């Protein structure tokens, strides 16, 4: 499950600049006026009409591109996935909806973006009820107080080892929340197959990071230091969302913001490995400046 | 065009009616037909159809049928019919195993499958992919990691 | 589909309509033919040439 | 209220005789017609335009 | 559980259009671009001939994009544009009457309306595909006709699944002709390495007689209320053609004692029936009698 809406933009029609559109129109104009072109013909009112026309399909090559973004799931915005999710059996549901406890403070709330698209990505992984590798995953994301799932099998066959991980805080998920997956997997699995439900199947080791960043002599060091954790504190919660590894390079590139000339790392001596079974948790960070 | 303008018109306006509109193609319906997508934007459509495995080495006739039949493959994962069509670029349909061909009550492992694939078009390589290409069709614990091959 | 008509009965529908609407002294030479949807080998008369 | 065009009829001329005005009456015709805009502006001999009610 | 398309909010890419809000922009893009050198906004000026093509031909391109964006959405596509959505999901439009006529007037081939294609593309997901759970082995066992509902179990985990077909023709035994008629569907509609031991019955005819010594009041209603309790017995037995099949003693007391019976003396149910999935049940008849 990887978000495709974080890439450079695709161009379905080519997006020419204002100058080569203008000379492309002039060439067609000369062919049409062949035998009639004169220096007087290319007057100031006629040219200012052609400078408009070079600008109008500058706003139409921009129109076809901006329309083709919001059709593909790559770079589609709100109030428009309801037309796409209807093609994938995806209806938005209510997560604590508008109950007016007090009548002037209205509190209306729906599902946000970049997770409802993920369900649309898993829509075709919910068709097969014979239990492939992702149908145990794509049905376990019906709950809210968890994170995504991974499937494996070390023992004897028809013994499924699913690792129900959950992001709500310090590690261990509650066992009452663990019982909800059997309420979400009753008539979706196969009947002879039998799973075991382990919340933490490998163990939790405490991790940190210690970075001594440098900023330039220039703008304020309060909002530039804090901008590093704006791309980091949501990045650590997205590591076990796919069950995959963290790297040394993840501790570099998520700290490069506007105003950085070099970074440094000391907390691992060598990188660790985190497989689809093995996972870990990060307790507390401290990223300051060296200057 | 020229016809769109009124009948009383100069030759200057008659030329500008072919130029000032400046119509453009709208290639928007071709974005969701996999048999009519361009080759430069084809892996965008392969994401939203949840095409699990993909190679940037196939012919274009071998790339578009892998996207068009991505619905039928995931609709009936357990059934043999999907297994026949998941080996689409390697043209191969020879033989499939079943319980009663082995007499002593199956292998220890409750009869994990050892399928047969025959490839004559390409002989170099093509082995190290087939143990993981068939992994998505395989359930998590209904089958074991025993596998058979053929060149 | 579109078939080709000899365009002679349609002219008779104009000589019989303009006598009952404009008189026999009024020529049918600018009146509409309602049934048609085409003209084989179409003629050119642009504005005033 | 579907009507059939001719091979030289145009959209704003047709729905002025039907409706009586053209403010908000042409693009509503292109809205409630599948694939009409895709077709060339000088219409073919036998295309069908369904003119909606209450313009 | 599909959501109706008439309750969706309106999307982003569909725009109400205006000729004026394009054409009044083209006035306000040309008037500032001339720097006061053009100032004749009379319609007979041949700049307003040309700005009404650039506001109409652009509006035709704005309508092609809106028509093409509706043609790839399920709640708005129609015509030959639901053909391309239908062909991707292996859904075809039906055939009510065939295409070819036998007579000289050509008979038109009737086709189901495009308001029902949005039903069929939307029901192409929630559909019987493979016999995974307990509720899908039985729905893939609906090939024959002379048969009422069924349930599945699996006594081991790793290999064997058990399906016990019962068909109510006579005593409720499965004939040998329909044993192979089940196996034709199952091979291609189930998980490939199953040991589907489809045999006719774990246990078939388990004859459950009933007798009830009804004690009533001898008044006028004793003919009308006695036959009403017998009708409540008929649809009960018709509801016990099942594998839940909980034939009991005290559960038949409540049915008999609905409004007016004083008591009853049940002979043939003396103990509770032990319950497994494998066995079946049947009721051959009864011998009802009056107390006096």
């Amino acid at each position: 499950i990887i978000d495709l809406s974080q890439l450079p933009e695709p161009e379905v029609i080519e997006n020419l600049d204002f100058e080569t559109i203008y000379q492309e129109l002039l060439g067609d104009f000369r062919e049409a006026m062949a035998g009639e072109w004169t220096a007087e013909v290319e007057s100031d009112p006629v040219l200012k009409l052609l400078q408009l026309a070079a600008y109008r399909e500058l706003l139409l090559r921009a129109r076809i591109n901006d329309a083709a973004r919001a059709v593909m799931l790559a770079y589609a915005s709100g109030a428009d996935l309801d037309q796409i999710g209807a093609g994938f059996n995806v209806q938005r549901l209510l997560i604590r909806p508008a109950q007016p406890e007090a009548v002037p403070p209205v509190e209306a709330q729906y599902e946000s973006d970049k997770s409802l698209r993920n369900r649309i990505q898993l829509a075709f992984e919910q068709l097969s009820v014979a239990g492939p590798r992702n149908a145990y995953i794509a049905h376990a994301l019906g709950a809210d107080g968890r994170v995504a799932d991974a499937s494996a099998t070390s023992p004897a066959p028809c013994e499924v080892l699913i690792s129900v991980l959950g992001v709500e805080g310090n590690g261990q998920a509650p066992e009452a929340v663990l019982q909800a997956v059997r309420l979400a997997l009753n008539a979706e699995d196969v009947r002879p197959v039998a799973d075991r439900v382990t919340v933490r199947s490998a163990g939790i080791v405490p991790y940190q990071v210690k970075a001594q960043l440098y900023l330039f002599p220039g703008p304020e060091a309060e909002l530039i230091r804090a901008a590093a954790e704006a791309s980091l504190r949501d990045y650590i919660s997205a590591q076990r969302r796919l069950g995959r590894d963290i790297r040394r390079s993840a501790l570099f590139a998520t700290l490069h913001v506007e105003g950085v000339q070099r970074v440094e790392l000391q907390e691992p001596a060598a990188d660790v490995v985190l497989d689809e079974t093995q996972a870990a948790y990060c307790t507390g960070y401290a990223i300051t400046l060296g200057g | 065009s020229s016809r769109l303008l009124p009948p009383n018109r100069s030759s200057l306006e008659r030329s500008l009616g072919d130029v000032l509109p400046a119509e453009l193609p709208v290639p928007l319906r071709e974005l969701h037909d996999p048999a009519r997508c361009e080759a430069a934007l084809l892996p965008y459509l392969a994401w939203t159809r949840s095409v699990d495995r993909w190679d940037p080495d196939w012919s274009d006739e071998a790339k578009r049928n892998a996207v068009a039949t991505s619905f039928v493959l995931h609709q009936r994962k357990g059934t043999l019919t999907a297994l026949r069509q998941v080996v689409e670029p390697i043209g191969a349909l020879s033989e499939v195993t079943e319980w009663w061909q082995r007499s002593p009550t199956g292998v220890p492992g409750t009869f994990e499958i050892t399928v047969d694939v025959s490839d004559r078009g390409i002989d170099e390589g093509t082995v190290l992919e087939l143990e993981r290409l068939l992994d998505d069709v395989r359930p998590v614990s209904r089958h074991l990691t025993r596998l058979d091959l053929r060149i | 589909a579109a078939r080709n008509a000899p365009a002679s009965a349609y002219a008779a529908g104009l000589f019989a309509w303009t006598d009952a609407e404009y008189g026999f002294w009024s020529s049918p030479s600018n009146k509409e033919i309602k049934g048609v949807t085409g003209t084989s080998r179409p003629v050119e008369f642009l504005d005033g040439d | 209220t579907t009507c059939r065009t001719a091979d030289g009829d145009m959209l704003d001329s047709l729905c002025y005789h039907v409706y009586g005005h053209l403010l908000g009456c042409v693009e509503a015709t292109l809205d409630a017609n599948p694939g009409l805009a895709d077709e060339q502006q000088p219409f073919r001999a036998g295309l069908l335009i369904s003119f909606p009610d209450m313009p």
